[PDB]
Formats: structure tokens, sequence, C-alpha cells
């Protein structure tokens, strides 16, 4: 019952592939809330004009 | 109702607000705090940090 949200941002040169290194990440945001979520998708944002 | 200034006591309005508490299996949240009292150094005391 415990949504747990851990991030880490880093700056990047090179182009395309996930880089050859190591970095952990630190924790976040807690949720002390209980739901049965299997399924997640992403959004995104467009320009409409 | 017909409240007025004059009603006697039985009659006047009063305002009721009643709480229940319920204990879901999910997380607890609402609770009352603990009076942290202060802090000793160089004193062999025991301690609930
Ligand atoms: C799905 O949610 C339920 C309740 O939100 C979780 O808990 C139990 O689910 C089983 C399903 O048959 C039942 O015993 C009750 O509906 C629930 N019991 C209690 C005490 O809450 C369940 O664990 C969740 N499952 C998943 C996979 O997340
Ligand atoms: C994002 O990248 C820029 C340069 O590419 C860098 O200066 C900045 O610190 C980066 N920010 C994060 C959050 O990684």
């Amino acid at each position: 019952g415990y949504f747990k949200i851990y991030s880490k941002h880093t700056p990047i040169n090179l182009v395309r592939d996930l880089p050859q290194g190591f970095s952990a990440l630190e924790p976040l945001v807690d949720l002390p809330i209980g739901i049965n979520i299997t399924r997640f998708q992403t959004l995104l944002a467009l320009h409409r004009s | 109702y017909g409240f007025q200034p004059t009603y006697g006591v039985g009659y006047q309005p009063y305002r009721v607000v009643v709480l229940s508490f319920e204990l879901l299996h999910a997380p607890a949240t609402v609770c009352g705090p603990k009076k942290s009292t202060n802090l000793v150094k160089n004193k062999c005391v025991n301690f609930n940090f």
C-alpha cells in the first residue's frame, strides 16, 4: 500500500544510446495509498494551431 | 424550523458536529502528536528519536 517514486537526472552529451555509466537513483516521493494498478500509459505534448 | 432569538431552552438552534473514526487497513495518517521535550548532552540518558 505504498507507491514509491524514485528519480534522477543527468547531463548527456552522447546522441542516442544509454551511456555506459553508473549513477544511483535517489528516493523522491512516497504515497501511503493502495490501488491495484496493472497497466500504465505515457502522455505526450504537441503544438496545435 | 422557526428559530428565533426568543426561543427557550430546548428550542434554540444548536450546532452539532459528530466525528466518526474509520480504521481501514490502508496506512493510518490522522494521528495526534507527542510532546517532544528537549535534548541533553553528556549525560547517560535514554532517547526515543
Ligand atoms: C486488489 O485490491 C484488493 C482490495 O483493494 C486487495 O485486497 C484483497 O483482494 C482480495 C481479492 O479477492 C480480497 O481478499 C479482498 O478484495 C481484499 N482484501 C482486503 C482485506 O482488502 C488485493 O490484494 C489487490 N490485489 C492486487 C493484485 O493488487
Ligand atoms: C541538462 O543538460 C544541461 C546541458 O546539456 C545541463 O547544464 C543541466 O545541468 C542538465 N540538467 C539536468 C537536470 O540534468
